[PDB]
DNA sequence: CAGAAATTGGCACGAAAATTGCCTTAAATACAA
DNA sequence: TTGTATTTATTGCAATTTTCGTGCCAATTTCTG
């Protein structure tokens, strides 16, 4: 359902405190989404983001919304899906924020 | 032949590659080898046309279906502002079973009449007939123009104005002025909200003029170069045996391969740079149409080189005249015959074909055959299927397509 | 009226309509901090 | 997004500070890897370490 | 600066706290007025899809914002703008754009040159108005000058 | 009205041009017997 | 004295694929009797 699907992005979260600590390492490794391994941000030839780079599109997300990076996957139809060429999960291109 | 060790095939590779993969190939060199080394704000958002058409849905009284359902038209509108997939796949996206296409079809007959009128039309012809609506019923030529569009689109698009008349019941006088009523219509409603930048090329050649000769040498910015990290080299004479020594002199020799691979790829590609515009400087000087027929043996002749290695050289490299940026294989072009026994280029011939069809008379274009013929007296001797190939390879409508009031 | 990315939106939806009510929301500028901090190998987080 | 690269008119996509001290730490990270699998002597180890 | 006819009395409190109360006349007279000039910059630059060009039609604005406009393109001397006035119109190269019928049909019936270019001609910021005094025109060296330069 | 002249482009020719995968060692040199 | 392990020097050939201009001829437009 689309409704549900766009009134559950809007939401406030609650709480009533800050709590502050020291991060281990499997902590770290829950945060992110995926490994960075080379040190090239655009490609400059597509201007498009580099695999495995600083500005990397399957680890942070799409750089456009409800489009995947390759081209098959396109619209809001196929909201959540994770394209099988690249990785590139198709949603809003806020989440690389 | 020759004896080819998988260490002459690498630096024969290096040629075949553009500056960007020379270095991002390079990287791969660097980290691998310790004794190699190179020698070396917060923005603003701007408002595209889905920000604007999202301002208006959200300040329009929908409910909270159709405001469900707008996300979704406005989500399918392209740059141009033409809605880019059937109203079965925003049905479809909806993900709801009570919902009718009914429904969507209302939603989008109101985000149809939005800032620009027009957008998120399915097709050309509902693109103009929103756009018609909107004009005041006392217009002229109103509904002559929007019997047209409605009708006989497909008259209009092959030009095919004697048919129109037939049809249409129409004369010269309103067949013109309703044409120019249309012609006043946009045909790209959502091209007013336009964002974004063109995309540059650094080249890698330069070529400029001085003391009336022209001069050319390698862009300084991209060149790519290394060195060799002489805090390394100076652990070369025995700090320890075996591995310790052994290491650094297997990878010292490497490095300094590398370079002199690195080096004689620069130099081949200044010197083939420069036998290219020697043999083309008529085109520098007065643009296009004075460039010659040459080819890989005419170069590799002068450089003494073989041909394979000038195929290799010039694969994706940009060259920079005063005139523009160059594909450095964009000067390699073929030939047909000549009066007096020379050739002629076919880049030249296609801009003298895209010269003369740009001042033939509107009301009579120039066929194939009246372009064949006109070539043929200056002396270019060609036949009429190639010039049919050079015009279908800029892009031009055929003769009876090009036809206009 | 400075930060809030999903209040802007409504308060402007809400005063075209003539109703003046804010739904207030969290600052944009406050999830940026918590991402420097914990961009730092420290575990900031709220709770509850 | 909270580290974005500066379009300045002229296709130039100038590297910022945070990046350029990303960058850094992945190229040393990268090179300590391969000496490390190459089983490069200590000296040179201990220098990138 | 100029000599003006000052006297030194309070009046009903226009003049309270520093304040400076002015007649008519030094308004009539133009005594205080200035002339400010503001000048602006449009640069036709080379891209990879051909180099952009300064021309006087632009596919998709109408006949009226053309009319302060030459054939080359740029506005004439001592036409008043105001707003958002085209000042210099520029056009960047779109291309390299697969043929579909839909955009043939596009193409045919509009011309293809509408199509293939976009729209980035300078134009006047908002909120800035004047008289058009002086127009320069620096070209490159091997590029072709127009009848305005 | 309508047959004929004119136009257009898919498909087919040989020849030329452009690519791509390899001979995956031979000869000068300093050292040892 | 010579035989040999060591170290340079080597950025081309020759098949194989692709592209070239131009003729044949069917399908679609235009034109004059
Ligand atoms: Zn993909």
């Amino acid at each position: 359902d689309l409704l549900k699907f766009l009134k559950a992005q809007t939401k406030t979260e609650e709480f009533d405190a800050i709590k502050i600590a020291l991060a281990s390492p499997d902590m770290i490794r829950s945060w992110s989404f995926g490994e960075v391994k080379k040190p090239e941000t655009i490609n400059y030839r597509t201007f498009k983001p580099e695999r495995d780079g600083l500005f990397c599109a399957r680890i942070f997300g799409p750089v456009k919304d409800y489009e995947c990076l390759c081209g098959k996957y396109k619209r809001l139809k196929h909201r959540g899906v994770i394209c099988e060429k690249c990785g590139v999960e198709v949603t809003q291109t806020k989440v690389r924020r | 032949q020759l004896a080819m060790t998988p260490q002459l095939q690498q630096a024969i590779r290096l040629l075949q590659l553009s500056t960007l993969e020379l270095q991002q190939e390079l990287q791969q060199a660097l980290e691998s080898n310790p004794l190699l080394e190179q020698i070396d704000y917060q923005g603003e958002t701007t408002q595209t046309l889905q920000d604007y058409l999202m301002w208006q849905v959200e300040l329009t009284p929908f409910s909270d279906t159709d405001r469900a359902i707008a996300t979704s038209i406005v989500d399918a509108v392209d740059e141009t502002g033409y809605l880019t997939v059937p109203l079965e796949d925003i049905l479809e996206s909806i993900g709801d079973e009570e919902i009718d296409i009914d429904e969507v079809e209302a939603v989008l007959k109101r985000i149809q009449r939005f800032d620009p009128v027009g957008v998120a039309a399915k097709d050309l012809r509902d693109c103009l007939l929103i756009q018609l609506s909107q004009f005041d019923k006392t217009t002229p030529w109103l509904e002559e123009a929007r019997l047209i569009i409605s009708d006989h689109l497909d008259l209009l698009a092959n030009h095919d104005f004697r048919t129109l008349m037939r049809v249409t019941r129409l004369k010269e006088d309103v067949l013109k002025e309703a044409v120019n009523l249309i012609q006043s219509l946009d045909p790209r409603p959502g091209q007013s909200i336009q964002t974004g930048e063109p995309e540059y090329v650094i080249p890698d050649v330069l070529v400029r003029k001085h003391n009336g000769h022209w001069t050319v040498e390698l862009n300084s910015d991209s060149i790519p170069r290394l060195q060799i990290n002489q805090h390394y080299a100076s652990m070369c004479n025995n700090a320890r045996n075996d591995g310790d020594s052994q290491f650094i002199r297997s990878n010292l020799q490497d490095a300094k391969w590398l370079i002199k691979s690195l080096e004689s790829r620069n130099d081949t590609l200044l010197r083939v740079s420069r036998c290219i515009v020697e043999q083309q400087q008529a085109f520098f000087e007065q643009g296009e149409e004075y460039m010659k027929p040459m080819v890989l043996a005419d170069i590799a002749q002068a450089v003494e080189m073989h041909e394979s290695t000038i195929s290799r050289v010039t694969t994706q490299k940009y060259l920079h005249s005063p005139r523009g940026i160059f594909e450095l294989k964009y000067f390699f072009s073929s030939h047909v015959n000549t009066e007096g026994g020379g050739e002629a280029s076919s880049t030249a011939i296609r801009a003298l074909v895209k010269k003369l069809i740009a001042a033939e008379n509107p009301a009579k274009p120039l066929s194939d055959s009246k372009l064949t013929s006109l070539l043929s007296e200056q002396g270019i001797m060609v036949a009429r299927r190639t010039v049919a190939k050079y015009r279908e390879s800029l892009s031009i409508p055929p003769s009876n397509q090009r036809k206009q009031l | 009226k400075s930060d809030d990315v999903n209040g802007r939106t409504k308060m402007y939806k809400n005063i075209v309509d003539g109703n003046h009510q804010m739904e207030p929301g969290m600052p944009e500028s406050f999830n940026v901090l918590l991402k420097e901090i914990r961009s730092l190998g420290i575990n900031i987080e709220l709770e509850d | 997004d909270l580290r974005p690269l500066v379009p300045l008119d002229g296709g130039r996509f100038a590297t910022s500070d945070l990046n350029d001290l990303y960058r850094r730490v992945i190229n040393r990270n990268n090179r300590l890897k391969r000496l490390l699998d190459l089983a490069a002597p200590d000296i040179i180890v201990r220098n990138e370490k | 600066g100029q000599n003006m006819r000052v006297a030194f009395m309070p009046w009903n409190g226009y003049n309270f706290e520093d304040s400076i109360l002015v007649s008519e006349r030094v308004v009539q007279e133009d005594r205080f007025t200035t002339i400010h000039i503001q000048e602006l910059a449009c640069v036709s630059r080379d891209t990879k899809l051909g180099p952009e060009e300064i021309t006087a039609d632009i596919p998709n604005v109408g006949e009226a914002a053309l009319s302060k406009l030459d054939e080359s393109g740029i506005v004439y001397i001592g036409a008043e703008v105001t707003g958002g006035d085209i000042l210099v119109g520029k056009v960047t190269p779109k291309g390299e754009t697969q043929l579909t019928p839909e955009e043939k049909l596009l193409r045919a019936i509009f011309g293809e040159k509408a199509s293939d270019v976009k729209d980035s001609s300078l134009r006047v910021p908002n909120g800035v108005s004047g008289t058009v005094i002086d127009v320069q025109v620096f070209t490159r060296d091997g590029v072709e000058k127009d009848k305005r330069a």
